[PDB]
């Protein structure tokens, strides 16, 4: 289609998150470049508003994994891609982040290009976080994160729907969960591919930068897909 | 008799609204023109009271959206058709939307033919709001989803009946639902027989008038009806 | 199959109606046989409760348009058909017989064998008549009737449902019209025949015997079917 | 409204006739039944006047061949019917049948119901006949042919017209042609719109009654129609 | 083919016709543009012979409804479509307009292009009307004009025949009738498309210029088609 | 670790009510057997404090249709089972049936795992209903009909929700409506994520047991599911 | 095929086993009936050298988890059943059941009829367990057993391989598992059916009888397969 030929080489990425976490408002904004061809992301991530009420590694599906049109799918599938499909008008992500005895996030985003940077912009809402919980009580580990993101397609919205979930490690050697249930849906209003139940090999790796002052995060992300025996 | 061939092309449309929210009173005005062949929809509203006090999506609803005999039924379903068919004597649709944690509404209109032009008039009344919510507070975002109607037949009243519900977008992240209970009725004689269980499909765009000083909305919305198999 | 073996030559017919209308009570019960070859029916029936509150017409869709497992299916369908393949277990049969300006009928139905007697069993309850009208006024003709039963197939109620209406004359020399909306639906549980959008060309003729002294009528009703090109 | 629906299963048929054939005065009376689902024919005459002028198989295109709404029509040519959609009203029929090196004939029937029954009333007339002809002379066989009566629109009078060429047997070898060209016209308001031109397909079968001593004539008729392809 | 190309953009129209109805004569010429794209048509009718002895509505299928090579098809039919494929040499229609107890229309047309402007050239000649009816007592409403124009194919004179009825109002609350059958065939001889069993959606508006003196009419007419299930 | 293995073959089944409806005081226990591969299901209850002031075709939602652990998932859905997945831990079920023109049931029960029986333990309270009504006047026949369940997830409680409406048959040919509104959810830890919405589709048999003398009945249940597509 | 005949109706069953576990060495006899058309089994174990050096749960998958044949193959499949297939002249069953953190089974058998008595003839002999460990210190608990038997074809041995795993629970609180690998291979020589990657839903209870008082153990096993999406 004509949405694939726009990820060919590298694009930059700008993140805006405007968050509101039990009261506590927080504010995200990222930037880099990413590799379509490849799969791979970088960014570097800064706190705009000081510190931050929830760890770090709980917004690494809300930031990078949302940006999703930079997948390496396979020279055996290029049809069952809605993500690119969607571009240059854009798509719009919500997910439901459903911590096991905890809360759960509310997000909703729009994944679009202004002119040539990919924006990626945000808005959050969490509640029902308990006090000296892990999130709010920061007893998460500083890990990276990686499983497998389950897209099926839906007819009726003319979009797909994901599901998945996420192992955060603690510091007392427990596992905190994560379910994420995500819907995509295009702006408008051009038609797009519908795929059929593949699913997103993803890892990212956190870490740090030893000349920054502020609360800030570097990423690096690899992307691929599979779940087709097309070959 | 048929009324199906009154909406071959392009037929002006006329819509007024009279409103009653916690006692304030506003008026709503709207002009345009409707493409029944393609459910394509066109109009332009104005606030010829000053302000207005409930958001914009929320009358998206009420509306444009009481006239849904501009929906493109397909040629296997041109039969069951209660919309277009209770024309040119017009129907009566009154409803209960039932805002989620907040107040209602209480709708009636009366769509019919005056001339040439199809007219809506509504009038609105809601009580029980909550200050500082969701609608009064005016914290909904500028646009609306796209959404699916059950149209039932209700035959003991020589009418038909659709339930269903409207995710309104908020400001910060979360979702206001609002439940909607409509009943139409038509005025004289209605259809032949009343039709079969079936699903209208709506979009809409949201948008503005970049020339215009007063509280207006432009909107730009497109139906379709499926949920009927071949026979 | 097994069910339409059952229907070869001369099968007697017992029709037995509990109604109530308006609060009047009543009973009809019936008797005579039923030619499935043909497609032909020859009963009588008897008001056992003396006088009778509806006209005469307007019962005929109950009583006898209920036993429509007389129907003459040509040759060339025998698989569209599902009031034989109901059979010997029966059917469930209800209808909403909503009369223009003036009320509405509800019955129910169950049409089964009884060893050898097929037995029509039949409740009736209507409300919302009023006084002085066509029906309670007995301003009704004493004609016969006819027209089509539009059968559409239902896979969810594992069933059928028809939709028609029906033109009785008016002593005024106007037209009282009756628009029928039925579902039929099996007793249980061997799997039947799903049709494909077939109607039924139906007459029925009333005359009177002029040996009987209680409020009476005889029946004489011809069923056929077409609507499906298979030659 | 449609009189499609009063040909179901089994019809009473009265036919009458008055005619007058070189001043010979005679009635021949008919009485039999009908099935236009099959096209199936059936029905009995006698001569009421004592002997017959003309001979039985020149009479059988007026008596029984003026009622042409017993045509079995096919599904795919239900709405092309002039003949049974001219009822309950009816329609008159007008001929001149024309014998070769003979005279003629002068008919004019009233086809229509009175009551339940359907009525064929006719007034012949035939003047200019040949003494020691084929018809005064009864020399025709007791047979009737298969034909085709090419049936057509003619607008311009509100009714349809046919021609065709009846071949009679004679008793010596030979074939006695006769040409018709007959005029229908409804009674009141027609059929919607006139219909396509399409071909009657008759078969009939001449016998005769061991139990009777009037000068009688026993018929069984087989009437389809054909000429428009799938559509 | 070679002929839809002829219709892109706005083409302006001629439209000559000469009339005689009951021996009164008159002439209407008319002028105007016409879209082919969205199946629109304005033009502006005058009367050069002075008065008009036939209503304005009554005219209306002959002036306008016979130029139906601006008819909308869809992107999923483009060859059932004989209208534009008869261009640039053009197409003879032929009608017979016959009203409901009264007299008769005949009329022929030639719609051909003249280098750019599409002229239609009718000759007209009407009969049979009563004195002090519907039509010469111009006891008509001055209304619009809407039905369907159920289009079937010929394949003998390698043209189409449509055949359709129309609605037309009285003052005196009533109906006036025009049942309308017509035949198109083009001028030769390039092979053209034959259609299979469509119709055409169209509606009429009429209205009066306030800036004119003679007896005049101005049209606005939406043409679109349905009736094939592709796709 | 999985709890779909535990439903092979043949369950024991234990269920018990604590009633109060208007005060009245009643107690129902039931005892059989499930299979879970193929829905079918067969127990018997009887009423050990003598009386039952509610008819028993209300309690045929309350008693054996909060277990629904034995609906026969087809093999491509195995893993959209929120029922048989929160075993052998179980589930609690509160719901709010709301009777049509009348009061309300309020129920909580606790489907668990008791040893190797699987234990269904209501409570039920029910208010506000009318004397000489459907329910407490018992007008309700001895039969249960065949209904669809539409199941979705309830993410942000950890569960899942489900509204359908039971259509209850009156002794004198009416029906008595009941809306369900059921929250289910999980005791400890639940399923691994919620399912996608699909509908399940039930039907019972009411019957009698000719040995026994107390207030009892006897149910036979088959319910599968549907609603997901090949994937 | 011939060997399906042969397990119509209830089948007794004889189990010998003969094993020797780390240098201790025992002997177990089973007797009883075993249903195929259900899926079932009743079993009765004794230890006729007395005590026994394993817990009587691991030894489940020896015993009854050996006659296979005994499955509840479904009406859809019919056609993957090695198990049936290969009698009656029998087939033989290897397996090697390797407990995590300590030793090994080694296990063959023999399934094949004599006369009419199913008779399982297995020689087991284990080594590498620990001392003091869960197995030889009879730390297991005594429950049943329940999990999936993922069976593959394997065309080379002309027979079948499965491969499973068993959670057995332990006193402590902890699991301890047990990995399945098997091997089924026909005594010769008659063509058998090849399965295609289907599996055996299976659960067996153990309880004990109040009337023994040799070491001992009662078996109830339910067997039933899916895993092919026929229908």
């Amino acid at each position: 289609s004509k949405g694939e030929r726009l990820f060919r080489g590298k694009v930059p990425i700008l993140v805006e998150l405007k968050g509101d976490v039990n009261g506590h408002k927080f504010s995200v904004r990222g930037k880099g470049k990413g590799d379509a061809t490849n799969g791979k992301l970088t960014l570097k991530f800064i706190c705009t508003t000081g510190k931050l009420p929830v760890p770090w590694p709980t917004l690494v599906t809300t930031l990078t994994w949302g940006v999703q049109c930079f997948a390496r799918y396979p020279k055996h599938m290029k049809r069952h891609d809605f993500f690119k499909s969607a571009m240059p008008k854009g798509y719009v992500q919500e997910r439901t982040i459903s911590f096991k005895k905890d809360g759960t996030y509310k997000t909703r985003a729009e994944v679009k290009f202004e002119g040539r940077t990919l924006v990626n912009r945000i808005k959050l809402k969490g509640r029902d976080f308990k006090e000296k919980g892990n999130i709010l009580g920061h007893k998460l580990r500083y890990n990276g994160i990686s499983d497998k993101v389950y897209i099926t397609a839906d007819k009726r919205k003319n979009g797909i729907k994901a599901k998945f979930k996420i192992r955060h490690n603690v510091k007392d050697g427990s596992v905190q969960l994560a379910d994420h249930y995500q819907q995509n849906t295009p702006i408008g209003r051009g038609p797009v591919l519908l795929p059929r139940n593949h699913y997103l090999s993803t890892r990212s790796v956190l870490s740090k930068d030893p000349k920054e002052k502020r609360d800030h995060m570097v990423l690096l992300e690899f992307v691929t897909a599979a779940g087709i025996k097309h070959g | 008799s048929k009324g199906e061939e009154l909406f071959t092309g392009v037929v002006p449309i006329l819509v007024e609204l009279d409103g009653d929210v916690n006692g304030h009173k506003f008026s709503v005005r709207g002009e345009g023109e409707g493409d029944a062949d393609n459910g394509k929809l066109d109009l332009k509203f104005i606030c010829t009271t000053g302000k207005l006090p409930v958001p914009w999506p929320t009358l998206v609803t009420t509306l444009t959206y009481g006239v849904q005999c501009f929906s493109r039924y397909p040629d296997h379903m041109k039969e069951h058709d209660f919309f277009k068919s209770a024309m040119p004597e017009g129907y009566v649709q009154e409803r209960t939307i039932s805002f989620k944690d907040d107040g209602t509404y209480k709708t009636r209109a009366e769509v019919k033919f005056e001339g040439d032009t199809l007219v809506n008039r509504i009038e609105l009344k809601g009580i029980d709001f909550k200050e500082d919510g969701n609608i009064l507070g005016h914290k909904l975002e500028y646009n609306f989803n796209s959404h699916e109607v059950y149209i039932t037949a209700d035959d003991e009243k020589n009418g038909i009946k659709a339930e269903f519900k409207i995710r309104h977008n908020v400001e910060d992240g979360s979702v206001q639902l609002a439940d909607h209970y409509q009943q139409n009725t038509p005025i004289g004689d209605g259809p032949d027989l009343l039709p079969d269980e079936h699903y209208l499909s709506t979009q809409s765009v949201l948008s503005k008038d970049p020339n215009e000083k007063r509280d207006h909305m432009v909107l730009l919305e497109f139906v379709t009806a499926d949920g009927i198999t071949e026979g």
